[PDB]
């Protein structure tokens, strides 16, 4: 879909590291954490209760906020 | 081929391959759900419990933590330590070798064990404790020493398995790589039998998985395969192992064989497929083409197919499309079934490929399909109609059109490893050319404990109400040639298996021999004197036996030879009338019968491989022990007996006189010249005389008011007035051999261990023909030297029930022939005096009482009694 | 029996199997010693380090944390969390495959992996770098997909092994079972070649050892086996394969045989000992005689016995007491040899087995016994000397009283399993009656990288400056057939081996082809002219190939056969001299002659399996270039290529001067009765006509400064004298084959394409030597349409230059013969065309160049660059 | 040899438990690690400074000093 300029960075981030993941059918729980250790360089039961990328875009915007 | 002689393996909601097949049969689902409150209690994290996409359900073995480490020798310190797949395999492999009829530690060729292993989960508990404590990385090389490539080694080094050991270790196929591993061992003759399989059992005992979007689990935990709504699958818990033997070895020996492995293919896809996870239509077709090309089999002749099937999105359009790929070379339509284990049990991680392959060997025996689960409407990519599979839903008797039933088992690795196994059908089998039953067969069971022997009994009692039974010849030898026999055993004698059905459901004061064994290095024989004969002596042991009946027709040919005696008339073809009786009532016909009665069944019971230590007589009864220790020969002894009744039919009248009291009390009674005939006990004597004085005594004995009885005997024995009769037999004596004793006799006419010379001197002969048979002192005497049980051997259960009132020590007495009233019961006595000294612990050839043609079946096995071992640290 | 054809293996203090057998030639001690100030450096605890009971050995592989993601495809985030062992036995299996003379994924059969991996050591540093975020069943599923099991198919997917990839695991003799379970793939017809071996290595590098005075472990640190200071062994690690085959196939195929694994046996002990931990010696002997009787032999016949031999106070007799039990069938005394690998580089768990395998099978094929280390005494529990053993410390030769020298591997596991492999003498050949190398070969290297490229030139330039070489053609027909084509390639053309060596030793500054390959979807076939030929020109190719000399044929029977001259008796009866150079230059015995010789280079050409695009000629290319395409037969145009040459024989005057200009601007002063001959280049022109008008031309250039040659020829080519041979051949052409041209042909002539109809017409080669020849329009119309790389068919380089002279950017021209001179050498130079056009990357099969029946042997294998992939300490 | 009534029933304790008395090679460190598993009823670098029985009995005494 059309990117806005910071979950942009986001999701080349994403695409850079490896590739909602969920739904495709290549991806596992060894490359989730793959992902998410990719994403601190900028809870765990949250990314298994949703980890679209507007759910990645939104923990990350949330958890910077705090 | 590589015929399948056995299996074994705990399951989700079984534990035997029978609790198992009876799960299939009743098309039930062995999937075990759970609700939140149990899985809290288990340890489920309150983030697992209460989201909205966490299934709550897995397949269950029953016991993860019940040990019997007594039975190994394992010290109950280091069986806590061990993996449960650990355990829960050895216990496998042993019930899988008893199911076949073997036992693993003295086969005679050369067994090895294939066998894999999932990851050992046990150690993620194990290290919390072994490293936050010490500090001390120590731990992980004790790991790698005894535990992730020692399972196939642990089981070799306690069951004692000398061939090949070794752990395959494939993703989701290694339980059919591990049988086809050993099939190729079997066939370049590594190995004279096998034993494959696989095992994965979880420490997290009951809990759910996060299913999530697009995930290989269901999001409902019911394992639907091949089907439009199948949403993937459900994780299982299990072991399984088969036992694997070549063909014509297997039914050489006359084993059980379930079906006969004919073709395998292994092989590997290899980068054909856009990503490592992701499986291949080509390789798989490769795969089962070249199994049936293997086995010789058009695929035109396959009528069942157990696919894998594990009911993903993306694995079931794959599958069946590779299996339309290789059986694309048929011309019929709809004439092959189609299943999966998964359905029932789950999705078996390393036991996947073994589960159903005892399914489709069960299938393939028995022959009647299963029911595949949840299927009612075929899938979206997959065209029932247009290919040769059709799947069935109902448990479906199965047909062949050539008359042979075929089948074929598919396993699918993660990383991409695919293997097939294309079965047969076991051969013609002929039971009925083969003479028939015997007429009663030895029931033996054995174990470690009293808990276990009591369970074992249990569950053969259960076993046997079923309609379907073995045969008395084919139970019984596997219970005799394929179990070990332990301290702790028990022993039936039956006819009928329902009736011993419900023996065993009492087994609780019930009427069959039980009791703990012990070393019993030897037995004693006890032999009859004249006085307790019937008709019909050894009639059903002189046709149904073999050394009996040898023995005797030697004994009558020898007898006949030289004498006029019309032996094999007077027992066999003699009417059962009281004229009869007194036909062989007198001296001149009982002693030779007597003699050639006792003198073959000594041969059969030493032909059974008893070995006895002493060997005590009673007046006739020291001619014979005199033979089995071969002081003179049979020819000499019959002859001579021969010749010495019809010396002492000569001898006038004289009767018997039996008193309850002690033989020193009787000699200072005793004032008429009557000797005392034989002393046997403390409480019982037997005097002789001429009848007059003699009913003279037994009248004044009336007015003392002690027991006294007549014992219906024509001649007068043991008393000075057969002097003629004794010295003119010296004559007839001297021309004959005279060998030194073998075997340890004692002589009951003095009451002394008797010596290797004092026996070939030919006037101790004549000198037991007058002396009293002073049988107590003698009998004292071998209890005192030896510590031993006693045998009797004549018809009469009278010097059994004489020694029975002696202080033995523990030891206790046994007839070997009924008391004259069940002449009818001979076959069944005999066989219970054998099965009451094998429970003592005494030597015998238990296999001797199988039949014609004996062949191995499928019974229970051992009942491993439940103990925890678990570190359970959180 | 089983082929061994093949191995390779990461040794302690070693990375070649090469540079391990010349440390077990060596007598070298490949242990290293640590000292106290470099073990504290990755974190090892002070209490380690100052307790006195303390050993600091092990025999260390070189890198671990280093590997070429790039060749496999591995992405460098996912490569960071295999385990060492993975990536270790990754490039052993390409390397093992190299050395076999194959490449896995391209063999006709189906070829199986067996190997086995140890604890996952890395998971410890991979497992706390990931317990910082809470993974609750994170790190159990981190465990399972990944480091349970996945050794044979992280290397079966990578490698394309379509066979059964079996992980078999014991614990000590995981590589001698898996070569076991190898060999019974082998002969149950599981896979037609497989791959057997096993790794050890792991995280743990620079560490020390708590030794114990009652373990396992030396106290010293060196492995004194089977003597009197046996006090344990030393860990090692290691990584090692080897590649298996049938031996009716191996030997059908000519594949280099080590050995020959005769027979095999597995066995376990039972619990026919004291404990789980007490080897046993009823169970090795039993391994050791089924292994001799699998094997069809007799103890009186094996000469080497490799024993598992650690150094501990117990197995050391135990082994010895099954030995002398196993063997005690012989009555020569002291015969057989005896050794432990673990002597020279330690006890690697796991490894051992195939390390051992390695070094036995390169005794048995070389035919030299190494020595085995740290022996002076035997026990005082082992019996050498009525033994039918004895030990050696020096490298002696093997030579055995019977012609065959026979071997055994022993490996023994920790948990009771055994191992026997019994290695025979490869079956030997009849070498003397193959036929002689070919003259020159073409030697091609490839790479995936530069730095690869270069790397693993090197590694030749440190090879061939040896002694005792291999054959060049074996070495020709395995560099070929036997590596796989990369991108980055390199090609030598060589006719010795020791000057190709110090050739390659010098990269920057070195003439061979080199650079990087393309698709190449075509080649254009630029036929040449007409005067630019020599005398003793196709000698070479007329006898070296079959093709060329077929292809000369059918044209010389004929032309001997209706006419009456004979080429072979003026090319090959000839004599080299100058008199006949004038001879063969005139235009009777020059057309027909060259159209053959070009004719039988262009087949030649096809033959060797390329394809031509477009094909251009140049006053006799287009006939040929006709023929080609299926217009002409080769007797079609063989007739009336005679008669166009005898009816142009009898021009009287006629010559070509060369004026270097524009043609518009030659075309502003030229007189009406001289024409233009040829237009070639932009600073080219060719001028036909009578003698004294061209040369008063040529003197009026003189003095304008402009360069002019003449073309030395006698006769009128392109000019206004030739109608009478068009009118005289206007009587021939009568119902030839007339057919659309198959290929794609642009007119010399024209300047344009030919479609079906322009080149059928019969006027058409009547009016072709009227017009000029704009060769330049050719090519510029050549890289208009198309982008190829020009290959020049014929004689001379003449074409070359006025090709790589025009717009020829990333494309250039290539000549297939020599110019005038080197009329010997033209074998070499045509050599040097197919090594520059196979780097550039055109599909020319490498193998016809090889001999007759060539044979594989084992070279140095691909040079894969080091990059770290660690995680920390 | 004979032990002193106290570390004697210690010391037949841990024989019957697990069993420098470890002179055999099968002796390792998972029952050194259900040895130091068996301690607190009355430093592992320290007891592996010397692994005797008597040693450890030692350690056993200053560890009750600490």
């Amino acid at each position: 879909a059309a990117p806005e300029s910071k979950t942009q960075r986001g999701l080349v981030a994403i695409c850079e590291a490896l590739l909602n993941f969920f739904e495709a059918g290549g991806h596992s729980l060894m490359l989730g954490m793959l992902l998410a250790q990719v994403q601190e360089r900028f809870s765990f039961f949250d990314v298994m209760e949703d980890a679209s990328v507007r759910a990645l875009a939104q923990l990350v915007e949330q958890e910077q906020q705090d | 081929g590589i015929a399948i002689i056995g299996m074994a393996g705990r399951f989700p909601q079984a534990d035997t391959v029978q609790a198992f097949w009876e799960n299939l049969l009743a098309s039930r689902e062995c999937i075990s759900f759970y609700s939140d409150e149990e899985l809290l209690a288990m340890g489920i994290s309150p983030e697992f419990v209460q989201h909205p996409d966490y299934v709550k359900a897995k397949g269950e073995v029953a016991d993860i933590d019940k040990f019997d480490a007594a039975f190994f020798g394992i010290a109950p310190r280091e069986a806590e330590l061990m993996d449960p797949q650990h355990r829960v395999l050895l216990e496998t492999a042993w019930a899988a070798f008893e199911d076949a009829g073997y036992v693993a530690a003295d086969y005679p060729g050369d067994v090895g064990i294939f066998a894999g292993k999932s990851m050992d989960s046990y150690l993620m508990l194990n290290l919390m404790p072994h490293f936050k404590r010490v500090f001390s990385s120590g731990s992980l090389q004790a790991a790698i020493g005894n535990d992730k490539d020692s399972i196939t080694t642990t089981i070799a080094y306690h069951l004692n398995l000398r061939g090949p050991a070794i752990t395959v270790q494939t993703s989701s196929s290694t339980s059919l790589v591990a049988v086809c591993v050993a099939c190729q061992s079997l066939l370049t003759w590594q190995c004279d039998m096998a034993i494959a399989g696989g095992v994965t059992l979880g420490p997290p005992a009951k809990t759910g998985y996060l299913s999530q979007e697009g995930g290989i689990t269901a999001a409902d935990g019911h394992c639907r395969a091949f089907s439009d709504n199948s949403s993937g699958f459900v994780p299982g818990t299990g072991a399984g192992l088969v036992v694997l033997k070549r063909v014509d070895e297997a039914l050489r020996d006359g084993d059980n064989i379930y079906a006969v492995i004919k073709g395998f293919a292994v092989n590997n896809d290899g980068s054909e497929k856009i990503s490592y996870t992701a499986p291949s239509v080509d390789a798989q077709a490769r795969a089962i083409a070249q199994a049936q090309r293997l086995a010789g089999l058009t695929p035109q002749d396959i009528t069942y197919v157990e696919a894998h099937g594990t009911g993903t999105r993306l694995g079931d359009p794959v599958e069946f499309s590779a299996l339309s790929q290789a059986f694309a070379g048929a011309s019929q339509k709809q004439y092959c079934a189609l299943g999966s284990v998964k359905t029932n049990i789950g999705h078996l991680d390393t036991a996947a490929g073994v589960a159903g392959l005892i399914k489709t060997a069960l299938a393939v025996q028995q022959g009647i399909i299963p029911a595949t689960l949840h299927f009612e409407r075929p899938n979206a990519q997959i065209d029932l109609t247009n290919s040769p599979f059709y799947i069935n839903t109902t448990c479906q008797p199965w047909q062949p059109e050539s008359g042979i039933r075929r089948a074929g088992v598919t396993s699918l690795g993660m990383g991409g490893t695919n293997a097939h196994v294309v079965l047969e059908q076991a051969p013609a089998v002929d039971l009925q050319a083969r003479a028939p039953v015997p007429a009663y067969s030895i029931l033996p069971f054995s174990a470690k404990t009293d808990s276990a022997l009591s369970s074992g009994l249990a569950r053969f009692a259960d076993f046997l109400q079923h309609e379907s039974l073995p045969d008395r010849r084919d139970l019984a030898w596997t219970l005799s040639q394929g179990r070990k026999a332990f301290a702790h055993r028990a022993a039936l004698v039956t006819r009928d298996l329902h009736a011993a059905g419900t023996l065993l459901q009492q087994a609780a004061t019930a009427p069959f021999a039980r009791g703990v064994a012990q070393t019993q290095l030897g037995l004693g024989l006890l032999f009859s004197g004249q006085g307790s004969q019937y008709q019909r002596m050894g009639h059903q042991l002189y046709q149904v036996w073999p050394a009996y009946a040898d023995a005797f027709d030697r004994c009558a040919t020898l007898l006949e030879r030289e004498y006029q005696l019309d032996i094999r008339h007077e027992l066999f073809r003699a009417e059962v009338s009281l004229a009869q009786g007194e036909r062989l009532a007198q001296t001149c016909l009982t002693q030779p019968l007597l003699f050639s009665v006792e003198y073959a069944l000594a041969q059969l019971w030493l032909s059974w491989g008893i070995t006895p230590t002493v060997m005590i007589g009673h007046s006739l009864g020291e001619w014979v022990a005199a033979t089995l220790a071969g002081v003179f020969s049979l020819e000499d002894a019959l002859r001579l007996v021969a010749r010495r009744a019809e010396l002492m039919h000569q001898a006038p009248s004289g009767a018997m006189l039996m008193v309850a009291l002690p033989e020193a009390q009787i000699r200072a009674l005793i004032t008429a010249p009557l000797a005392i005939a034989a002393v046997n006990a403390p409480d019982y004597s037997v005097i002789a005389g001429p009848t007059s004085e003699i009913l003279a005594v037994s009248q004044r004995l009336t007015e003392q008011n002690i027991i006294n009885k007549r014992l219906h005997t024509s001649h007068a024995f043991h008393s000075s007035m057969m002097q003629d009769a004794a010295q003119a037999l010296r004559q007839a004596f001297e021309n004959v051999r005279l060998n030194p004793p073998t075997l340890t006799i004692i002589s009951t006419v003095t009451g002394a261990h008797v010596s290797a010379d004092t026996l070939t001197t030919p006037d101790y002969w004549i000198e037991q023909m007058l002396m009293p048979v002073q049988f107590s002192a003698a009998l004292q005497e071998a209890q005192a030297t030896f510590d031993v049980d006693f045998l009797e051997i004549g018809p009469g259960a009278t010097l059994t029930q004489l020694t029975n009132g002696h202080a033995l020590g523990d030891r206790l007495a046994f007839s070997s022939l009924p008391a004259g009233a069940r002449s009818s019961d001979e076959h069944k006595h005999i066989l219970d005096t054998v099965a009451a000294l094998w429970v003592r612990g005494h030597n015998i050839d238990l296999s001797a009482f199988a039949g014609e043609q004996p062949r191995r079946v499928s019974l229970p096995t051992y009942a491993f009694d439940k103990i925890r071992y678990w570190v359970d640290s959180p």
